[PDB]
Order: structure tokens, then sequence, then C-alpha cells
């Protein structure tokens, strides 16, 4: 369920 | 086109 | 209850898991064969077209197999334009597998949409695309549309002639491409053009693998469009006489059997005589067995009267000598077909000089009785049952030989 | 299981709900069984040419045997034609009788891998392998992998679901031979789906947690992504040439199916970045790529210099291929981003960022002659700022004198790159009608 | 240009006479091709650098403009280069579908046996008349289904084929009625329900009436054969 | 948006 | 075709009634 | 190669294929003599050689076929069709897009050398000069058929310049005028090359590459005339390309012939 880079 |  | 089953299957379709979606999709054909109600059929088919337009390609293959199974209810479909619009609308996808599946489904819908010009055009374009799996799916779809239409067939025969002369694609794809020409029995001029194409095809590709499918499609084409049966027969007799490939000669066997079984009255005296000369000049027992089976079928049919219709003695006719020598041949099946030919000709024709043939046939008959009586093989029992068919037919047709044949059967007892 | 499912597919009418229940269960637990390509290859053609060909050549074909095949195929460099004879009759054989022949072909593909064999023999082996794949897939995969290991530990089924990159541990000869590479691609795709199923089963078993589902998602994503990366490195031409086209076509097909199955993987592969030598051929090959214009703004907004360079080059070749107004908006954004980085970058990273992305500018200018004056303004600005750097610190080759027309200093190389790309824009626009 | 725009008004307002619309646009393009040449970029959207989206295939307005384009392109050769790729495959589809509305072009992508057989079969029956009643029955049945197949197969021989076929059916019916076992059984019985002869008589009379009147061309030789 | 239908292809209207 | 058409003596031809009789009487399997 | 056996030739073809797995293995000179010469199963064996010969063998065959040989030992139609099938092998074009290309984008070609290109054009012009019964019309049709492979195999300004400056002598059955009418499809801008074409003085009926730009410039001139930033081009660019190439505007003349018909609208023109 991670769709992108974590900090941004 | 679909409509000229 | 039927409606209840319908929307619970719809909920299974709307479920998240493609396993359960596959479950409901493959569950439809049971509902079709349970409830033949047409509104239910139409709504179920519309939901099928929706899920086929948006499914994950395994649902698409499942829907395809559902249609191919429950094909028989297709004729009671109302919203044909919407169904075809969805199923055809998923053909613009870039996935070659999805395009292949969609084309197979159009081949399945051939029973209800045989005139769709856009379907014709999409099939013809994907016929010369490069992606392999969609090329063979396009071949299958053409094989169905050419069966239930005519103008599509003339378009495809022109395209196929162009491709085969145009030399692209390997021999396996040529094998897949040939059997489309079986469905050319819609008109005589299409039949003649395809016939010229097939003669050119066999003369252009002397290969066994080419020739076998070419001859088999050519003969199904003639047997359907029965206008060039004499040309077909004389071409096959040419290839049985001339071509030294044993497998090709066995093709000629198993094809002349089909022609003899379908259209016996078209068989002519010169055809019979040529086949008889070939059966004399052959060296091989198996091919002689096949030709003798063909002559047995033709003798059982009416064509024996054609061969012995005057306006050359019957003894001078080459059939009788071959029949006698093969009935007294060593091999059991050859002897069985020889005594079949003898029994058929004896019961059928009644000329003055045939009494010697009657005596020869009955004596070779107890020869077959002793051979099959003390052979004890499955094929031996088959030839035995053949001989007993000869007995029943001979005794019923001619009551003259009855006491002799009964006492011979008692000696065998 | 697969063969029995095919028989149930045939005998659907008699069995009431069993076919439904079994096909649901396989679609629940064995997706690498219920992949689609094997089933369509099963569906085949009803041109009946296979059936007629079988019925009229199988006959008594002098009783070809696995031991005879083994003898001729161990003496294959002395005799290729007898082997090709035998496997011709084997392709004539059917799906059920092929099973005693599964041992020989797989375990002896090494001499096939040896150079000099004809690819008629290779494609015959490939078609027989498809048929054995539609009959008995799992042991076929095991023997194929354990015989395609390079010249030997013996992998097992559980080990292959654990680590499917072992499928990619094979010969560079396998990599450069076309149809065996197709066999490798099928095994790779199958074992990736199998790994998803096996981690599913192992996590549901080990429960005797939310971090465990997220760890499953992370491991699977990185897993197939690394598989994709290995496949692309295979597409890279080796140093030796400095067959390849067919290999690149097969890998492009497999990538196409993976991208259609999950476009998240396209996002992750493009965020990781792959060689830009591979970039244009993959652009030409993969058709389901133009989803990239959804996330190219994000990859531009990423803080890494290497990623921003990769995004700009990817956008360039996309705008060569498909010229959409969406792509034009993304290109305009990219040009303004490039101006911003020009405003903010120091000189060493200025070289390291502006050497690779200038053919991207000539790609932009080929795509969009509206987006043209912005390109020229940015080119003149990057030019004169690099010339000012050349002026700042002393040099030798002196582009200021060179005005009227190796391994040198970075700003020298950057000015030379800039004038070369201007030359390319002009020659392009002259010849381009 | 304005003739086109209000013709498209008419087609989108009364979507039934689109066939006459397409044929009159065809005749316009054939009558004068060279007038339309500057309109080719304008009438179909072909944005000078963009990839234009593929036009709809069966949209009647787009069909109406395409048929005019092709009838113009019959003579003037200076617009296959003006065409886009969708125009190429659409020319393929339109030439496939509407054969009498678009002509043949030069695009780079798209570069009496029956009567004799009928006579031969009939003379075969006529010659093979002198044989067993059983063999007569099978020969008659075979030739009946043969000529029926031919009547389905062709169109201009369908009438004569069906006429001779129903005549042979007539003859077979009478021969079956004669070969009925009623004649073998003695006279005073005549039990019941074996009167395939009587049903044959009714059917044969009805078929003779049908064969006389429903057909169009009959001459007195045929008529006296009927009688 | 439409990963498999390609941009230069007709839409589906309903 | 078979050897003799009016054959009452054949297994699969025979109907339900003396199929049941066959079951019973094969179970019995003797006559005094 | 020697015996003229009619029906047995199928058995011989099957056996030669069956015991020669690679088509060219032992006696390649004899194999090439059989496949190409100055029969009937030649298309079958050619298809097998096309789809069943390894890549180094194929490269060697192409080189030895298109190499310098004045003996004319190769069959022209079969040879060039073999080249065309080689560039259109479906295994090469397996999984990429089909039937949605870009026309400016040319993806892949087959590279040739100088003398190889010269031999290729000499042999195809020899086949064009054969003309048993085809005539000039079918000659032009066959030229149209065999020209895209020529564009692919050259794929270069240097090779195109060398080809167009290669012109034969003689005055009968030339067809150099045909290919120097095909230079417009080659899309060169050499007025010297157009000068041999102008001396040839033949009409244009085949598709021309710069036709879209020519129609664009002419319609721009007409549109600027009807409106009165386009007029400067609509005069200077069109007159420049007109004086550069005469035959292009000679072909495009009917469009400007049917243009300029507003005299009835403004006869007074005040």
């Amino acid at each position: 369920t991670s769709p992108s880079y974590s900090p941004t | 086109s679909p409509t000229s | 209850d039927a409606n209840s089953a319908l929307m619970e299957l719809d909920k299974g379709l709307r479920s998240g898991k493609l396993g359960e979606q596959c479950e409901a999709v493959v569950r439809f054909p049971r509902l079709f064969q349970k409830y033949p109600f047409p509104i239910l059929i139409n709504s179920a088919f519309l939901k099928l077209a929706d899920v086929f337009r948006v499914g994950n390609n395994f649902l698409r293959l499942c829907v395809l197999k559902v249609t191919q199974q429950s094909e028989k209810h297709l004729e009671k479909i109302l919203n044909v334009d919407e169904f075809v619009k969805r199923i055809f609308s998923v053909i613009h996808s870039n996935d070659p597998v999805a395009r292949a599946i969609t084309l197979r489904m159009l081949g399945s819908l051939a029973s209800i949409i045989p005139e769709r010009k856009n379907a014709h055009h999409s099939i013809r374009q994907s016929l010369d695309s490069h992606d392999n799996v969609e090329v063979e799916a396009a071949v299958f779809a053409a094989a169905n549309f050419s069966a239930q239409s005519k103008d599509f067939a003339v378009g495809i025969c022109n395209k196929i002639s162009e491709m085969i002369q145009g030399l692209a694609t390997p021999v396996d794809l040529k094998l897949k491409l040939i059997p489309i020409l079986q469905h050319m029995h819609h008109d005589a001029i299409l039949a003649s053009s395809a016939r010229q194409l097939l003669q050119q095809l066999v003369t252009s590709y002397p290969s066994t693998k080419m020739v076998i499918v070419s001859l088999h499609t050519f003969t199904l084409l003639a047997a359907s469009s029965l206008v060039d049966t004499p040309k077909q027969i004389q071409l096959l007799l040419q290839y049985l006489k001339n071509d030294p490939r044993k497998a090709v000669k066995r093709l000629a066997i198993q094809d002349l059997k089909l022609l003899a079984n379908k259209t016996p009255h078209t068989w002519s005296r010169e055809n019979i005589q040529a086949l008889c000369e070939c059966a004399l000049q052959t060296p091989y027992d198996s091919l002689k067995l096949g030709m003798l089976s063909v002559l047995s079928t033709l003798s059982g049919t009416i064509a024996i009267k054609h061969y012995f219709s005057i306006v050359s003695s019957p003894r001078s006719s080459d059939l009788v000598k071959l029949a006698q020598e093969c009935c007294y041949h060593n091999n059991r099946g050859i002897a069985a077909h020889g005594v079949r030919v003898l029994t058929n000709i004896t019961v059928s024709c009644q000329e003055k000089d045939l009494l010697a043939l009657e005596q020869d046939a009955v004596f070779g008959l107890e020869s077959l009785l002793v051979l099959c009586s003390q052979d004890d093989s499955p094929g031996a029992q088959a030839t035995l049952k053949i001989a007993l068919n000869c007995m029943v037919k001979l005794a019923k047709g001619r009551p003259h030989l009855s006491q002799s044949v009964v006492e011979t059967l008692l000696t065998q007892l | 299981i697969k063969f029995l499912i095919r028989q149930a597919q045939g005998l659907q009418q008699e069995l009431g709900g069993l076919h439904s229940a079994l096909l649901r269960l396989l679609a629940t637990n064995y997706p690498h069984l219920c992949i689609v390509d094997d089933w369509i290859c099963e569906e085949e053609i009803t041109g009946t040419d296979a059936l007629l060909r079988r019925m009229l050549l199988t006959n008594n074909a002098k009783n070809h045997s696995p031991k005879q095949l083994q003898e001729a195929f161990s003496a294959v460099p002395v005799n290729n034609t007898q082997v090709m004879q035998i496997i011709e009759h084997l392709t004539l054989l059917s799906a059920s009788e092929l099973i005693p022949y599964a041992e020989v072909l797989t375990s002896n593909m090494s001499q096939l891998l040896n150079s000099g064999v004809p690819r008629r023999i290779l494609q015959t082996v490939n078609k027989l392998w498809m048929v054995l794949n539609t009959v008995m897939p799992r042991r076929l995969w095991v023997m194929t992998v354990n015989a395609l290991q390079p010249s030997q530990q013996k992998y097992t089924q559980n080990d292959l679901m654990i680590d499917p990159l072992i499928v990619l541990r094979c010969d560079q000869r396998v990599h450069r031979c076309p149809p065996l590479m197709d066999i490798t691609l099928h095994m790779l795709n199958g074992y990736l789906l199998a790994s998803k199923a096996y981690l599913s089963a192992h996590l549901k078993e080990t429960e005797q947690e939310v971090t465990r589902e997220e760890l499953k998602n992370a491991l699977l994503a990185a897993q197939d992504s690394a598989a994709v990366q290995i496949l692309l490195e295979i597409c890279l031409p080796t140093e030796e040439e400095k067959n390849l086209r067919e290999v690149q076509c097969l890998i492009c097909c497999l990538l196409h199916q993976m991208y259609i199955a999950d476009p998240n993987i396209a996002k992750l592969v493009h965020f990781q970045g792959y060689p830009c030598e591979l970039l244009p051929l993959t652009v030409a090959g993969i058709p389901s790529m133009h989803i990239c214009l959804d996330f190219i703004p994000e990859l531009i907004a990423q803080p890494e210099l290497e990623k921003q360079i990769f995004a700009i080059q990817l956008l360039s070749h996309l705008c060569i291929q498909y010229a959409l107004p969406k792509s034009l908006s993304v290109a305009r954004l990219a040009v303004n981003v490039m101006g911003t980085l020009l405003t903010v970058l120091t000189q060493a990273k200025r070289y390291a960022f502006f050497m690779p992305t200038l053919p991207s500018l000539v790609s932009f200018c080929r795509a969009f002659p509206p987006l043209y004056e912005d390109i020229m303004s940015l080119l003149i600005q990057i030019g004169q700022v690099c010339a000012s750097d050349v002026a700042t610190q002393t040099r030798d080759i002196d582009p200021i004198i060179t005005r009227l027309q190796g391994s040198m200093d970075p700003d020298v190389q950057l000015c030379h790159c800039i004038e070369r790309t201007v030359i390319e824009i002009i020659n392009m626009s002259v010849s381009g009608i | 240009h304005l003739a086109l725009v209000e013709l498209l008004k008419n087609l989108t307002k009364y979507p039934t006479d689109r066939d006459s619309i397409w044929k009159c646009l065809k005749f316009l393009g054939s009558r004068h091709p060279t007038l339309v040449l500057p309109l080719v970029p304008e009438l179909l959207s072909t944005h000078p650098f963009f990839d234009t989206a593929e036009p709809d295939m069966d949209d009647p307005a787009y069909i109406a403009v395409l048929v005019l384009i092709f009838n113009a392109a019959k003579t003037c050769p200076t617009m296959p280069a003006l065409f886009s790729d969708h125009t190429f495959r659409h020319y393929a589809y339109l030439r496939d579908s509407l054969s009498h509305l678009v002509p043949a072009l030069r695009l780079p992508g798209r570069k009496d046996p029956s009567q004799q057989f009928l006579q031969q079969s009939l003379e075969r029956v006529y010659s093979l008349q002198h044989l067993d009643p059983q063999g007569a029955q099978e020969l008659l049945e075979f030739t009946i289904r043969d000529l029926q197949r031919l009547g389905e197969l062709q169109s201009e021989l369908a009438g004569v084929a069906d006429f001779s076929a129903t005549y042979l059916r007539c003859q077979l019916l009478l021969i079956k009625a004669l070969q009925e076992k009623l004649w073998n059984v003695a006279a005073p019985l005549y039990l019941k329900q074996s009167d395939l002869a009587s049903a044959a008589a009714k059917q044969i009379m009805e078929e003779t009436y049908k064969m006389e009147f429903m057909y169009s061309g009959v001459e007195n030789k045929q008529v006296v054969i009927i009688h | 948006t439409s990963p498999s239908y390609s941009p230069t292809s007709p839409s589906y209207s309903p | 075709a078979h050897v003799w058409e009016d054959n009452w003596d054949d297994d699969n031809v025979e109907d339900d009634f003396s199929n049941q009789l066959r079951a019973e009487l094969e179970k019995h399997g003797y006559k005094m | 190669e020697a015996v003229r056996l009619g029906p047995s030739s199928g058995l011989l073809v099957d056996w030669l294929e069956m015991l020669d797995p690679e088509v060219v293995s032992s006696c390649p000179d004899l194999q090439l003599r059989l496949l190409f010469s100055r029969p009937s199963f030649r298309p079958y064996l050619l298809t097998l050689f096309t789809h069943q010969s390894s890549w180094p063998t194929l490269h060697q065959c192409i080189r030895v076929l298109l190499g310098k040989s004045r003996e004319q030992r190769f069959d022209p139609s079969a040879s060039l069709d073999f080249l065309w099938a080689c560039i259109h092998v479906p295994r090469i074009w397996q999984g990429r897009d089909q039937r949605t290309p870009q026309k400016r984008r040319e993806e892949l070609v087959l590279r040739v050398q100088g003398p190889e290109l010269i031999s290729l054009v000499e042999l195809i012009l020899a086949e064009a000069e054969t003309r048993s019964q085809d005539g000039d019309t079918a000659a032009c049709s066959l030229i149209q058929a065999r020209l895209p492979l020529l564009l692919s195999c050259c794929c270069g300004d240097d090779e195109s310049v060398r080809k167009v400056t290669e012109h034969l002598s003689g005055c009968i059955q030339q067809w150099g005028d045909s290919v120097l009418g095909r230079r417009c499809r080659d899309l060169l801008l050499q007025l010297y090359l157009q000068r041999p074409e102008l001396r040839v003085p033949v009409p244009e009926v085949l598709l021309h590459s710069e036709g879209a730009a020519s129609s664009s410039v002419c319609k721009l001139d007409g549109l600027i005339h009807r409106f009165i930033n386009r007029g400067a081009d609509a005069s200077m660019a069109c007159r420049k390309l007109a004086v550069a190439h005469p035959l292009l505007l000679l072909r495009h003349l009917p469009m400007i012939a049917a243009l300029l018909h507003g005299r009835t609208h403004l006869n007074f023109q005040e």
C-alpha cells in the first residue's frame, strides 16, 4: 500500500 | 472528423 | 428463484477476487441449461460482455469457454448491437493475448453475427499481423466466419491466395492457413478459383506435410460443393498411381473411402478400372487392403451395375481377376475383402457366366471359415463376422447355394 | 492437477458444480497453474490439421523409444538428423504419451545449448516443452531448472518458490539463444506468481501482524522488480559484440505482461532506474508504457540527481514516440525544472547533471516545435554561464578564441556538448521538412 | 465546404437517408475532385505535429466525409501522403464493407459446369432405368438429394433443379407404391394402414398439380408429361 | 489511465 | 452390421424389467 | 539438380530436407545453385531456408548472393523476395507494436555496403530490364514493389548520393529515368540530380515525399491571399522551392489551377 517515496 |  | 440465482451470480461477479469471479462466470452455463427464459439469457449475456470488457484476461478466457460451451442458446439474444459493441470494443487493446481471446470469441459468435463488416475487417487485419498467438486465433475466427458467410469467404480466399504466393510466414502457419478453403462451397466460381489455387498449391509444394492437408481440404471442398467430383476422383487416382509416398497413398485410401461412402453413383467405369489396375500393380499388402476396402464399399453400393452396364466380357473385366486373386491371397484381411467383393457382385449382378464366380466365392468362403475358425485373433474375429455377413447376404439374395453353405457351416461346427 | 482440470474443462456438462469449485480453488491457490497463455495454447485451433496429421503419420512409426532417443542424442554431434527424425515423431505424438519423454529432453538440453545446432531442432524442443507444460508443469519446471543450471546443486520445488531468481541463474549461452530464453521466461513468470502464493501460505501458516502484510507487499514488490532489472541487464548488449533482437523482443513481451498485470511495478522500476542504453529499445518494444506520463512529474520532483536525469531522458524518448498534449505539458514542466536547477546547482554537479540530459533537449525540440524558443533561451543561458566559468578559472583550449568556427576540464566538455546539441537541433530542423 | 456542413446537418438531423447522403457525396467527389484539395487538412483534424486521436469507425458523419475523400482521390494522386494511418486502415475497412461507394485506389498499404452436371445426372438416371426396383429406389433418393443440394447451391439453376427433383420424387413415390407388399398379400384381405400406396396417390396428385401451376415457365411438352 | 488501451485508440462511449 | 439382426440374445439391448430379473436370477444361478 | 523426375521430386525434396537439417551444410555452392539460378519446389525450399537457417549462415548467404558477380547466377525475383522476407521475419518483429507506427520514425533497417548496394541495384535493374511480357506499366509496378527495401537498405545520404550519381549509359530500356523519378521518394534536394530527371522529362504518377509540404505551402499562399505572419513565407518559401525543384510543382499544378476562382466574387476588385 506504498505508492511512492516515503518522506514525500 | 467526428464533426466537421 | 431464477432471478435470485441471477443476481447472486452477479454479486459473485462484483466480488473482489478473480477466483470467485471465475466461479460465477463458469457457473452461468448451468443456469442457461436450467432456465431457458430469453430475458434472463439476454441479461446474463450482457453482464458477460461487461465483465469481458473489463476483466483480467483469465476471466476473459473463462467467458470465452462459457460461450463455446453454451453456444446453443445464442440465437435467443436481443441486444445484439450492445453485446457485439462491448466484445468488439475490447479488440483495440495492445495486449496480443487479449486480442487473440477476443477474436476467438468472435469466432464463437459467428452463429449470431455473420455479416458484421467491422468484424470482417478486424479479422483480416489481424490475419497478417505478426504476434503469433493472435495470428492463429485470427485463423480460427476466419475458419468460423467463412463457414457461416459468403462474401467474407471470397475476401479470405483472395487474401489467402495472396499470402501463400507471398511466401511470408513459415510452413506451420501455412498448415494452419490451408483448411479455411473447406468452406468455399457457397458458389461454383469460388469453388473453381479455390480448386485452381489448390492444384497450384500441391504442384508448388511437393512436401508430404503440405500435400496431406492440401488433399484433405480439397476433397472436403469437393464433397461439399459436389460439382467437380470426377476431377477430384481422377486427381486422387493420379496421386495414388504416381506418388511413391506410402503415407500419401494411405491418405488416398482414407479419402476414396469417404467419397465412396458419400456419393457412390458418381463413380465411373474408368475410375473403377484405374483403381483396379492400381490394386493389381501395388506391391504392398496394406495398401492393397485399403484399395480392396474401397472396392468392397463400391461393390456394396450401386456402382457395380455401372461397371457391368453394357453400352468386353465380364470375365475380361479386370475387376474379376483382382477379386479372385485377392480372395485367394494369403493374408486374412485381403481374403475377407475379396470374398466381400465376390458376395456383393454375385448377389447384385446376374449374368450367364457368373456361376463359376459363385462356385469360386463359396469355396474361398469356407477357406475364410477355416482360417478364421482356427486363427483366434481380434482381427480374425472381425474378418469372421465379415464372412458371416457375406453368408447372410448371399443366402438371402440367392437361395440356390443354401444347402451347400449350410453343410459347410456344419463341417466347420 | 492441471491435467485433471483440463479433463474437467472437457467434461463440464456432466459435472454439476465440481468444475466451478475446482477452478475457483486453483484460481485461489495455484495462479502459476492458472496463467492464461498456457490455457490459450491448450485451446489451439479447430482446423484439425494436428488431428489429421496424427491419424495419418503416427501409424507404426518404428517404435521410437526414450532409450533410442538417449543413444542418438548422446551421439548427437555424430548424428543430428536421427535426433530430429525422432523429435519430429514426438511432436506428432499426443499430450498424454509425451510423459515418458520428459526425462530426456530437459536433462540433456546442454548439448542443445552448445553452438552449431539448428533452430528447427530448437523450436521442436520448444514446442514439445509447451506441450509438456500444458500436461505436467511442476516437475517439468524442476527438471528444466536443474538441467539449465550452468556447468551442480539440485534445486527443489520449495526452494524455487522461495527464490525464483535461480531461474535467471543460467548460462549466458541461454541468454543469447532465443527459444530456450522463452522457456526461461515462462519459468520466471510462473515462479514469480508462485512466490506470491507461497509467501501468502507461509504468512497465513506462521500466524500461530500488520507489519507482516506490509513486509509481504514490500518483499514481493522488490522481488518482481529485481527480476525485471535482471531481465533488462540481459537485454543490454555485452562487450563481446562491441539473436539479440529476438531476445529483446521476448523480454519486451514478458515485461508487457507484467506491466499490464501491475502498473505499480512500472512505477517502482522507473524510480529505481535502469541503463539508458536499454531505455530506447524498451520504449520501442513495450507498448503499455505511456502510463509513465502519470508519474514523470513525481520522478522529476524526487530529490536525487540521478533520478531527475533519468526522468528527463525517459520523457525525451516518450515525447519522440507519443506526442500528446499531456506529454507536452510534462515537457514544459521539465524545461522549467531544468531552468530551476540551472539557477541552483554548483559547478561540479552542474557538469554531472548537464552532460547527460542535452540529447533529451534535442528530443524535446524534435517532438514540439512550439516548445522551441524556451529551449533556445535555456540553451543560451546554460551556454553563457558555462563560458563564464571557463573565464573564471584558467584553461588551455580556450573556447573564447575557438568562437570563430579526450579528457579535458568539465566546463570545457560542457560547452562542447552545448554547441554540439545546437548543431544537432539545426541539422534536424533543416532536414526535417 | 458549406455544402458539406449543411449536408452533415441533414444527416445528423434525419439519420435515415444516410445512404442517399453517402451516394450523393460519392457522385460529388467523382464529378469534381480538385475542389476539395485545400479542405483536406481542415475537414478532418490532422494537427500538424500532434498524434490525433483515432476517429470513430462506424460514425456516419465520418463515413460521409471519408467516402467523399476517396471519390476525390480516385483521380488526383497528391493526398495519400496527406492521409494519416487511421485513414489507411479506414480505407481498407470501407473498401471491404461498402464496395459500391468507394472506388479502388493505389494506397501503399493496399496494393457451364452446373448445367452440364445436371444434364449428366439426369441422363444417368434415364439410362439406368432398366434395373432392380431396389437399386432404382437408392438411385432416385441419391439423385433427389443431389439436385436439392444443387438448387440450394446455385440460384439461376435452382428452379429447374427443384422441378426435376420433385419429378424424381414423384417417380420414386410411385415405384414405392408399386413395390408395397399389398400386392404380395392376397386380394380379399387389405387389412388397414398399409396404404402407403393411397397416401402416395394423394401426394403424387398434389405434386403434379404443384408442378403444373406453381412454376412459371412450362411448355406443352412438359404439360403433356404432367398430364 | 487505461494502461492497456493505448492513447491513439477510440474511447468507449458508455 | 451384426451377424443376425433379430437377436434377442444381447446384453446392452435388453430393458429395465428383465434387467432386474437378470440381477435376481444371476444372483440365484442354478436350476434343479 | 540433374534428374527431371516429376512425381518422385516430392520424395527427393522431403528426403533432402529430412537429412540436411541446416539447409546449407555440406556443399553450399550446390545449395545456392539449386535455390537460385539463371523449378516448382523452389518456393518451399526458400521458405524453409528463410525460417530455418542460422543467423551467421543467413548473413553469409546474403553477402555471397549480393556480392560482386557478373555471371548472374542468382534468380532475381527469388533472391529479392528472400531479402524482403529476411527483413520482415516475424521473430524479429515479435512483440513490438504493429499497425500503429509513426511515419517519420523509421525503426530498423538492414545495413549494406557500397559495392553490395551497387550490385543490388544492378541486379534489380536487370530484372526490371528483363520484361518478357510485363511492359512499362508492370515494370513501374514492380519498381514500386521493390523500392521500400531499397530505401531501407540504403538508409543514408552518402549511399543515396552514390546511387543517384550511378547512372548507366545507353538509350534503350533505361529505367534509370524511372529510379531518377523515384528520387522524389528518396527526398533529395540536389538540383543536379533533378537535372538528369529534367532531361529525362517523364511524368509523375507515383507518391512523392515532399507532397505534404508542397500542399502546405500552396494552401498557405492561397490562405494568405484570402486573408489579405504567413505571407512572407507564402511568397518566398514557395518561390524558393519552386525554383529549386520544377517537377514537384509540375505535379501539383492542378491544385493551383482549381484555386484562384474568386473573380466572380470580385470582378471589380476595387
